[PDB]
RNA sequence: GAUAAACGCUGAAAGCAUCUAAGUGUGAAGCCCACCUCAAGAUGAGAUUUCCCAUUUCUUUAAGAAAGUAAGACCCCUGAG
RNA sequence: GCACCUCGAUGUCGGCUCGUCGCAUCCUGGGGCUGUAGUCGGUCCCAAGGGUUGGGCUGUUCGCCCAUUAAAGCGGCACGC
């Protein structure tokens, strides 16, 4: 038993981001985002204390798709009943709740409670407006 | 249509035509000409 | 648009003007208070409060004489809304009376029905018996569950759970006569419900 | 490129302008506007404008010949016009005009009516012939066309609409 | 201590390893543990760590 | 309303032709609505209207305990739609 | 065909009740060709939304026969239970 920083449930400090999607495709800004809230690219891990941040996402309406996907990446519910899968997503939800398109992050975190906590800090807005302008929130640029 | 995996001109004025992921023989000679693949 | 609510009596017959037999429901109303106004800018859309009947005042709660008190009446039990109505027309504590349903003529009646206790599984369904002689033992059951490969039950293999105690429209009514002054709406055919119940009838969605 | 480098000879009557990728051409007629892409270049030398392009893609050669061709129809369309006339075949066969509604007596029992758009006419000479003008070329034969799905020929006999100049062909088969 | 030590190389700008080839070169041998601490807590210490490897793979 | 097979309009690569790469349409009991029902444990637990306003202990005043109440609900009794 | 599998013990095919899925489609729906005049048809492409009868003779899987119907589909689910 020596030292290293177990950080505790009270100590973390967190911040509120802005990341603009104006032409950036799902995979890489759910990559960058979900590896946001875990709490990294900051020194004071620990798997267990929620050491993540605030992401709000903004213009959720001009995400790229590259080449198709455009009429291809069907989604899939079923629904527990006989004769029940509704494919009735495509690349529709571009459209119509382009909040929801909160799927391609919310796979990309672990399952455990702390894939539930920490997908509660995403807020996704299809507008180009907070109504979170009380918390001073700072942006981010993307080269990555 | 006649729609056959094999597709061969059958006249002198069949042309090969692309639309999609296919291939076409359209005449103007006959009606009868018309060929798919699949 | 057209709204009335109002009680269940029960059965008649009408000779019509050619002197044709009818059956005839007796459908009775009162005065018809509206109670609030909802708006888009303050609820998101739009419909009319509406309720018939008279308690005493022994049978009612500050809460509730405090929101009938925008209208000045007594404190009236069957509280339900109406919607896809363009307003105008409508001040906060009128009367729509039984005048409304003279050449209405098309109409949706939508009672609750009644209630049945548990009862097996073919009164529910209509699922047949199997054979009453010959040996068997199989009189009055419900089937079996399904295939063995799924090692499971598949949901919607309806079994035994209560008849009846949910609401039911029927569609595309007549309306035979509307009497002011006895307040009645008389109605061919049959409506759910058992007797001093509600029905809502409505002016008819299918034209 | 063949048609991706001839010249566009522009008559009198012609106004263009230039509003970040719109070419806007006025005139006696109309008012026809577009947009394209950025690998186009315009050009001045009074009224003959041609286009020259960055080259070295593959493709190199496909969007000079639909430029050309689309810029050759919009200054024809501005001058003159364009006409596609039908006919009716199939004796007792009707055409009737009051404003902008066609009537087509073509033998159901009906119907037939058929609106208009804006910038197109309908010209009955005669209880045959059905004249469609205007100035875009493409709306014109959208129109023509939903004409001729009203009764297209047979190989039989030859009812319903063709073109002026149509080859349909007649299989003269036996009565039974 | 892999993870903690490329979040606090990430915040100068190196990237997750060219700090251990860097400091290989330059001839600097801590234990990862002892990186890990001087990581969260001597931010002077570990600029200096870092600006000596950008300085070795400087050639 | 968007599609399937099919039919086109304009147009080049390939001075012609050509439903297609740029762009623009018609198109089925099928897909998504429209018809009836359930539905905020939808732990992302929603929204509106109306009603009710303060003792003791100090533990050391902290989202402390303890006690009689208001709006209101329940226990018990006569019953059935 | 083989013998991995179940011998301190796993019941045979039809019928009754109850269904569910696939599409190489029986009817209804949309199309292309014709050695398609019309009424009928032949073949091929899309399409699984719903529907698919009572009897007579055999223990029957098979079948044959009578009378109807828009039609009296082929299969998987321990040759379903
Ligand atoms: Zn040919």
């Amino acid at each position: 038993m020596r030292t290293t920083y177990m950080a505790k449930a009270g100590e973390v400090e967190r911040k509120w981001y802005v990341v603009d999607a104006t032409d950036v495709p799902l995979g890489r800004l759910s990559a960058v985002v979900a590896s946001v809230l875990r709490g990294k690219n900051k020194p004071t891990f620990t798997p267990h204390v929620d050491t993540g941040d605030f992401v709000i996402v903004i213009n959720a309406d001009k995400v790229k798709l590259t080449g198709k996907k455009a009429t291809d990446k069907i989604y899939y519910r079923h629904s527990m009943y006989p004769g029940g899968l509704k494919s009735v997503t495509a690349g529709e939800l571009r459209d119509k709740n382009s909040r929801r398109l909160e799927t391609s992050v919310k796979g990309m975190l672990p399952k455990n409670t702390l894939g539930r906590k920490q997908f509660t800090k995403l807020n996704v807005y299809g507008g180009a407006e907070h109504p979170h302008a009380a918390q001073q929130p700072e942006v981010l640029d993307i080269t990555n | 249509m006649k729609v056959r995996p094999s597709v061969k001109p059958m006249c002198e004025h069949c042309k090969v035509i692309r639309r999609k992921g296919r291939v076409m023989v359209i005449c103007p000679a006959n009606p009868k000409h018309k060929q798919r693949q699949g | 648009t057209k709204g009335i609510l109002g009680k269940k009596v029960g059965m008649t017959q009408i000779f019509t003007e050619s002197g044709e037999l009818i059956p005839v429901t007796v459908v009775e109303a009162t005065p018809n208070v509206v109670l609030q106004v909802k708006t888009v800018e303050t609820d998101g859309y739009e419909a009319i409060q509406v309720g018939y009947q008279d308690k005493r005042e022994v049978l009612s709660n500050k809460p509730a004489k405090g929101h009938v008190a925008k209208a000045n009446t007594a404190p009236k039990r069957f509280i339900k809304e109406f919607k896809n109505v363009e307003l105008g027309e409508y001040e906060v504590g009128k009367e729509i009376k039984v005048d409304v349903f003279q050449a209405g003529d098309v109409v949706d009646v939508t009672g609750t029905t009644k209630g049945k206790g548990f009862q097996g599984a073919i009164k529910r369904h209509g699922q047949s018996r199997g054979p009453m002689s010959h040996g068997s033992r199989y009189h009055r059951r419900p089937g079996s569950m399904g295939p063995v490969a799924p090692n499971r039950v598949f949901k919607n293999k309806r079994l035994a759970g209560r008849m009846g105690g949910d609401r039911v429209t029927i569609q595309n009514l007549e309306v035979v006569k509307v009497d002011v002054e006895r307040n009645v709406i008389l109605i061919k055919g049959n409506i759910p419900g058992a007797k001093k119940s509600l029905i809502t009838i409505k002016s008819a969605v299918k034209a | 490129s063949r048609i991706g480098n001839k010249v566009v000879v522009l008559p009198a009557g012609v106004e263009i302008k230039q509003d970040g990728n719109n070419i806007t051409v006025k005139g006696p007629k109309g008012e026809l506007t577009r947009e394209f892409s950025s690998d186009i270049k315009m050009n001045i030398e009074g009224n003959e404008v041609t286009f020259t392009r960055p080259n070295d893609s593959k493709e190199m050669k496909t969007i000079h010949g639909t430029t050309r061709a689309n810029f050759n129809n919009m200054v024809v369309g501005v001058s003159e016009g364009f006409q596609k006339a039908l006919e009716l075949i199939g004796v007792g066969y009707r055409a009737q005009v009051q404003g902008n509604k066609l009537t087509l007596n073509v033998g159901y029992s009906h119907p037939v009516e058929m609106t208009a758009p804006e910038g197109v006419t309908f010209e009955v000479p005669a209880n045959t012939q059905v004249i469609v003008k205007g100035i875009n070329k493409e709306v014109v034969g959208e129109l023509a066309a939903n004409i001729r799905g009203v009764r297209p020929p047979e190989p039989y006999k030859g009812k319903g609409i063709r073109y002026v100049g149509e080859f349909v062909r007649r299989k003269e088969g036996k009565t039974g | 201590w892999i993870a903690r030590i490329n979040a606090a190389a990430r915040m100068n700008g190196l990237s997750y390893s060219k700090l251990m080839h860097g400091l290989k070169l330059a001839e600097i041998d801590i234990n990862r543990k002892m990186l890990a601490d001087l990581a969260v807590n001597d931010a002077a210490a570990f600029t200096a760590l870092a600006e000596q490897a950008k300085d070795a793979l400087s050639k």
